[PDB]
DNA sequence: GTGGTGTGTGGGTGTGTGTGT
DNA sequence: ACACACACACCCACACACCAC
């Protein structure tokens, strides 16, 4: 539930000066947007998580021995995010430069931390529990950092130490998510980061293999790819099931599963606390279900019995009866059943949806040779492309329903198969009766002439990116949160209802992403109609014409 | 929102009370969520008829001349007496008396005579005075001829003549509702029932000591399906008032 | 509307001996025990017993006998009581009084019609008569019979043919005079009807509006995200189209269950009574002081307190910050939305990832009942143009004022109708499922798969062999192909109501033939718990309190029903080698 | 004279949603 | 997933009306 990262930050000459690849932006700064950026989605997606950051070397006095807390590791709060925020203003509007602020004077020899000292810090750092917020369940280390070579790369014994401390954070369940930065005219040596930070993964002979894991990934990272990387490496792995496979019922052809939910609902409010408010006391109020009897009136909850309404009969069946009645088609716990392969041009379809749909993954840990079965099965299902029709249940008090597993297209960097469910015919619903049906048929000239110009006008607004969640943020969710923040600062709630057209439209597209790519729309019908060119003027054209035709048919019948 | 905030239910419940002829009516209800800026018709209509008619308790004070109706300072007076609705249901009393008067004067059309007794008479120095009623003389009874005068009369497959002044001439008598009402009734379910059958109907129940339930189920009309339903107050409308 | 519904069932030894009888009452059993669960107030249902030993009858005529006067509502009290007074009546009537040949079955349908119409005399009420008999080209209704009882019954009737044997050819006579004079009479073979109560029932949700509004692509958002009377036809430079939105699919929940409390009864039996749910706020008083002392003496208290909900406010989350907001900032947190279908634009069907769909699916179609049938023409072009080049449009989604706002996908799909002419004529609407927004996204990295690296990105081990790995998984995918199964075509996976609605709620082996053989789709099958839930409830029913049963005999799941729940068998092939080789051991 | 259609009501029922376990 | 309470849509037989040839 709970997650603690730590923002390590190595500072160095480069990492002050602006480069062209971010467009004359510091990854300094660009590192600082993006934890402002992950906080703001945080507070939302996930207000458990606690983030804390720190810089080095730097020479500030409030810097204890060289790191300075720009704030400690502690739950996400309003008030980190408004200093970090002023810390942004203040670069922006040019009143204190980065330089100032952590005072970094551009010698070309400034002074390095010893990693020793740092790991240490980085280990206690977790172990100083805050007595004021609940235990951490995952921990994590940001590590970004533009120097390959310290001190202590030189040396060999002190390497060895630096492995000894390393394997105490690894103990102490510190997982680092290295960020090592290279440049187009500036290569990142990878060499000494390696060779500290795996545990020097070794075939154990002819008598088995070793251990998978081995240590942080420590490829070096474009400076193109600093916020990209960062905001999506806050996301923890919400495991939704993890239930059997079972292939092949006879020959006991079962292999473990994972399953993760890509996407969810995010809702407006739902994150409350029920406050019983007497005089200045402040404390929670706790809600029941008490259930009355109709007749008595007496507190009857806790000594109820479940029966069938028929008719005006009830059918009391007992908890026996009940087990065996399920088990004809369901056993107690959560499974997975391979009832056919089918093609993927018959089964996998855009307009009967009924839930979103989950990652597939194999679980080793519990059904040994689940990872070997599931990737030829990965690999077999495309090439050719089919699914597996399943049939089970993914939770444990749930109803079964018949799924379409299907293995993930080559473009996904994740591997795996996806989890469509596959509504029941009670689900499919029916089409409404219709008040007409001579649409445009028997009018062959007018329906040609009227679906030639939709089309002509569907050309113009084609998606070339294609739908990408990131670009839309949840309207409601954005003015609930953000009444939220700027209520907690004492920043004045925007409120107008006098607003001239120009500044009401804007503060409609500020408030909405939605709105703004529909007034681009907008727009690029307006330019049509403006323009003088010939190539561009078709579009207004063609929305006339459709308008036109819009209004004629309403009068011919 | 998607609630009803107490107070909410305590205005609706005192427009209900200012308009106690219009409480199962429909456009009541659309006019008060027109009002009310948020729920619909339907919601509120189904909110006061589950919930908040139950605390109904009185209706201020209404009368046919007028609403409201005040006292000699100007107070509202509260009853704990509701007025009867716009549409008055029909009974069986009022579908045998109409029976009874359709079969009458579709006996009197034919045979020229009017039950019991009476015989048609026309002026010749003597004037049986006000026209406007029936000229009818109760002296040649009992006449020495036989006639199924009156319970005889079988009155199957005759339609008419009736015109509109029979039925206000019924209105007057009777001293009963609208004409158009009783003449609706009429055609659609007597007519289509039968008046002998249900004149039977009601007297076997009579006589069995049973009470006869009063024609029912009798449509006979369409629907009208393919146009809109005569009144929606959905989401939708919400009509826009001035 | 309206209906009633009247059942003959003959008595005559053919019948009894042949044990159609009890084939007559098993219908009548599932279709009273149907009928309970809905207890309208206006189903009739009434049944007689025609060449009956003993004649019980309102109208004194022998061999005629009401053993089930009209009922309604129907009640599973009151079927439970009739079908075991009919049992009792066949087991007494079975063999020291049975009948001989067959009687005068029309007697007992001019009793019945004299019955009918005393009951219904002119109301508009669907009258119904389903008669059970053993003979068709036996039993002689002469043309004068015939004649006046078509005179006599304006009631259809649904006449079932119990007796049916295997034959090079079959001849029926006689019978068809009746059902051919009196419009809307139909004919079934009795296995048919029983084999129609065993199939599951779908079910018939009325489709409900969900939202109506307009699609409009490039209007202006400053004339339509704005609360007006008029609607987004301000401006005459955009496109706009008048739309309602009908649910798709829907998920089902199971059957409905009820917690009630035991109370008392005549003879001490159950009767469950539904109890009522009040919510309660509560408060825990942390007063828990501890006296110290020298032993294990730790006595202490910990009590709750109820309190009101006036008194109870939400304090919102912020992090790490529980705030409760000003009663004018409240009115300020939420959204303002107007309703409305926004087009984004227009991509290929395989260019948006079938995982970005999150909800359930709706429907979207012009507006028919408050726009124009311009209308039509331009959303059919619309939907036509979009299957005609494979695309997908995104699009920002409010169904009602207060309602979330959504970015949804709009997928082009053709519906097929009868209609009224032989031509079909296709019905083109689009179909919307929503996509995620930026704070639902939760895609993590896992992993790789296919060639395995360490964490740190080295390549790791191959293992022993994969050479035969995968081609035993090849044949393993090969041998459950359910390729041979066909899909139901583009167009017929949405039915619309038209349908399937009928105007007796009597289950019949249905006319629509076209869903035959279209059921083979391996994708396509019942909803499984609720119906077996179902039938568990109604075999209760039938052997605790009819047959008056002991012990429950739970049947057993349909073979029809556990076909398309179970593995599929294309290709014979044993897995036991790839098990061997891939080396899956349970931990 | 009489048939045809139209609105709105009086008493509901059906379907979808929210919340606590 | 689950039951119960609640909000909103939908219905329809029919009193009550008005209009037209």
């Amino acid at each position: 539930i709970h997650e603690g990262i730590l923002f390590c930050i190595e500072l160095s000459e480069t990492m002050f000066k602006e480069s062209s690849d971010l467009e004359y932006k510091s990854p300094l700064l660009e590192i600082l947007e993006s934890l402002d950026e992950l906080m703001s989605q945080l507070v939302i997606t996930r207000p458990g998580t606690a983030i804390g950051c720190y810089f080095y070397y730097c020479n500030r006095e409030d810097a204890k021995e060289g790191i300075y807390e720009l704030f400690p590791l502690r739950d996400i709060n309003a008030t980190f995010m408004k200093k970090l925020n002023d810390l942004l203003e203040d670069l922006s509007s040019g009143r204190i430069s980065l330089y100032d602020y952590f005072m970094f004077q551009q010698t070309g020899s400034e002074k390095q931390v010893r990693l020793s000292v740092l790991f240490t810090f980085m280990l206690d750092t977790f172990l100083e529990e805050i007595p004021g917020q609940k235990q951490l369940s995952n921990k994590r280390v940001f590590l970004f950092t533009d120097i390959d070579k310290p001190q202590e790369a030189q040396d060999i014994d002190e390497r060895a130490r630096l492995r000894r401390l390393t394997i105490d954070l690894f103990d102490n369940k510190v997982n680092f998510a290295t960020f090592f930065i290279g440049y187009a005219d500036k290569p990142f040596d990878n060499e000494f980061y390696s060779d500290i930070l795996q545990l020097g993964s070794h075939t154990n002979e002819n008598t088995g293999l070793d251990s998978e894991f081995d240590g942080p990934s420590t490829k070096p990272i474009d400076a193109k790819y600093i916020k990209s990387r960062i905001l999506r490496k806050k996301e923890v792995k919400r495991i939704m099931f993890q239930c059997p496979l079972i292939l092949d019922e006879k020959t006991n052809f079962i292999v473990g599963v994972k399953g993760y939910t890509m996407y969810t609902h995010e809702k407006a409010g739902v994150r409350y606390k029920l406050v019983y408010e007497h005089e200045d006391i402040r404390q929670e109020a706790y809600s029941k279900r008490k259930f009355l009897n109709p007749i008595t009136g007496e507190d009857v909850t806790g000594k109820t019995v479940k029966v069938y309404p028929y008719g005006d009969l009830d059918i009391n069946l007992s908890d026996s009866q009940d087990q065996i009645v399920m088990e004809a088609y369901t056993q107690k716990d959560a499974f997975l059943k391979i009832i056919g392969f089918r093609s993927s041009s018959k089964s996998i379809h855009y307009f009967n949806n009924i839930d979103k749909s989950s990652f597939i993954v194999p679980d080793e840990a519990k059904y040994e040779g689940s990872i070997r079965t599931l990737a030829s099965l990965l690999k077999i299902l495309r090439k050719k492309d089919k699914i597996a029709i399943l049939w089970g249940k993914l939770k444990s008090n749930s109803h079964p329903s018949l799924y379409t597993l299907s293995p993930s297209s080559v473009k996904d960097y994740n591997e795996g198969f996806y989890l469509y469910r596959v509504p029941f015919l009670d689900e499919i619903r029916k089409f409404p009766s219709l008040l007409s049906y001579d649409d445009g048929s028997e009018h062959k000239l007018d329906y040609d002439n009227m679906k030639k110009v939709t089309q002509s006008i569907m050309g113009y607004f084609n998606l070339r990116d294609g739908y990408n969640p990131s670009d839309f943020k949840n309207p409601l969710l954005q003015k609930h949160y953000k009444v939220l923040h700027d209520y907690l600062l004492q920043i004045e709630t925007t409120f107008d209802e006098n607003e001239t057209p120009n500044t009401k439209k804007d503060r409609m597209m500020r408030e909405d992403d939605s709105l703004r790519k529909l007034y681009y729309i907008r727009n690029k019908i307006l330019e049509s109609e403006k323009s003088e060119d010939p190539i561009i003027q078709r579009l207004n054209k063609y929305v006339k014409i459709w308008n036109m035709f819009y209004k004629k048919f309403n009068d011919d019948n | 929102k998607a609630s009803f905030t107490d107070e909410e239910d305590e205005f609706i419940l005192d427009v209900v009370r200012k308009n106690p002829t219009r409480r199962t009516t429909h456009t009541l209800y659309d006019e008060i969520s027109h009002y009310v800026p948020n729920h619909t018709g339907n919601s509120i209509r189904h909110r006061f008829r589950v919930y908040l008619s139950k605390r109904l308790e009185y209706v201020y004070e209404v009368d046919k001349f007028g609403k409201l109706v005040r006292d000699d300072d100007g107070n509202l007076i509260k009853t704990k007496v509701l007025p009867p609705s716009i549409k008055r249901k029909f009974s069986a009393d009022e579908d045998y008396t109409l029976a009874i008067a359709v079969k009458k004067q579709f006996y009197r059309d034919l045979f020229q005579i009017d039950p019991d007794t009476g015989r048609s008479l026309i002026t010749d120095e003597d004037t049986p005075t006000a026209i406007a009623r029936r000229n009818m003389t109760m002296d040649p009874n009992h006449v020495p001829g036989s006639e199924p005068n009156f319970a005889a009369y079988r009155t199957q497959s005759r339609r008419g003549p009736i015109a509109r002044e029979f039925f206000k001439h019924f209105a007057e008598e009777h001293a009963a509702h609208t004409e158009n009402a009783w003449r609706d009734r009429f055609r659609k379910f007597l007519l289509a029932y039968g008046i002998d059958d249900y004149i039977s109907y009601y007297e076997a129940e009579k006589a069995q000591n049973r009470e006869p339930e009063p024609m029912k189920n009798l449509t006979n009309r369409p629907k009208r399906p393919g146009v809109p339903t005569p009144g929606n107050y959905n989401s939708a409308a919400k009509r826009a008032r001035n | 509307s309206s209906e009633s519904t009247t059942f003959i069932v003959d008595v005559s030894p053919s019948m009894m001996k042949n044990n159609n009888v009890s084939k007559s009452m098993a219908y009548l059993e599932y279709t009273l025990l149907n009928k309970s669960k809905k207890s309208r107030k206006t189903d009739w249902i009434s049944c007689y017993l025609a060449n009956c030993p003993v004649s019980e009858n309102s109208q004194e005529i022998p061999n005629v006998f009401q053993i089930q006067s009209f009922l309604a509502p129907v009640t599973t009290t009151a079927t439970i009581g009739f079908i075991k007074r009919l049992k009792q009546y066949c087991d007494q009537h079975s063999h020291d009084s049975s009948n001989e040949g067959l009687q005068s079955m029309i007697q007992c349908l001019l009793v019945v019609s004299l019955d009918i119409k005393q009951q219904f005399q002119a109301r508009k009420i669907l009258k119904q008569i389903v008669v059970f008999t053993d003979n068709l080209d036996d039993l002689d209704i002469t043309d004068e019979e015939i004649d006046l009882l078509t005179e006599e019954l304006s009631t259809r009737i649904i006449l079932i043919d119990c007796g049916k044997d295997t034959q090079e050819e079959r001849k029926k006579s006689n019978w068809l005079k009746l059902v051919e004079a009196i419009p809307n009479s139909r004919i079934y073979n009795m296995n048919e009807l029983l084999v129609e109560i065993t199939s599951p029932a779908t079910s018939v949700v009325k489709p409900v509006r969900v939202f109506s509004g307009e699609l409009r692509l490039g209007a202006d958002i400053l004339s339509t995200q704005t609360s007006n009377p008029s609607g987004s036809m301000q401006d005459e430079n955009c496109l706009c189209i008048k739309v309602e939105a009908f649910p798709a699919t829907k998920a089902v929940s199971g059957l409905n269950r009820k917690t009630a409390v035991e109370v008392e009864d005549s003879q001490k039996k159950e009767r469950y009574v539904g109890v009522k749910s009040i919510i309660e706020y509560e408060i825990h008083n942390e007063g828990n002081k501890k006296n110290v002392s020298e032993d294990d003496q730790s006595g202490s208290s910990y009590i709750p307190v109820t309190i009101s909900k006036d008194s109870v406010t939400k304090a919102y989350r912020y992090g790490a910050d529980y705030v409760v907001l000003p009663s004018v900032l409240v009115d300020q947190t939420v959204y303002e939305s107007f309703p409305g279908l926004d087009l984004r634009g227009f991509l290929n069907r395989e260019a948006l990832p079938r995982y970005f769909l999150t909800s359930e699916s709706s429907f979207i179609t012009a507006d028919t009942r408050l726009g124009c049938q311009s209308d039509l023409m331009a959303f059919s072009a619309l939907v036509d143009v979009m299957l005609e080049n494979r695309k997908i449009a995104v699009a920002r989604y409010v169904s009602k004022k207060d309602s979330e706002v959504n970015m949804c996908a709009l997928c082009p799909v053709l519906i097929e109708h009868s209609n009224i002419n032989s031509e079909k004529k296709f019905v083109k609407s689009l179909t919307l499922c929503r996509l995620p927004f930026a704070e639902d996204e939760r895609v993590t990295d896992f992993p790789k798969l296919l060639d395995r690296t360490t964490t740190s990105g080295v390549p790791l081990k191959k293992e022993t062999d994969g050479h035969q790995i995968d081609e035993l998984m090849e044949q393993f995918v090969d041998s459950m192909d359910t390729d041979e199964l066909p899909e139901i075509p583009l167009g017929n996976y949405y039915q619309p109501i038209g349908e399937v609605t009928t105007d007796t709620t009597l289950p019949l082996p249905s006319l629509n033939k076209d869903q035959e053989e279209n059921k083979k789709d391996p994708l396509r099958i019942p909803t499984v718990f609720v119906y077996r839930q179902q039938q568990v409830l109604l075999e209760w029913i039938h052997q605790l309190m009819i047959n008056d049963s002991r012990e429950f005999e739970i049947p057993e799941l349909p073979d029809s029903l556990k076909n398309k729940i179970s593995p599929y068998t294309h290709k014979k092939f044993d897995s036991t080698k790839l098990v061997e080789v891939l080396g899956i051991k349970k931990v």
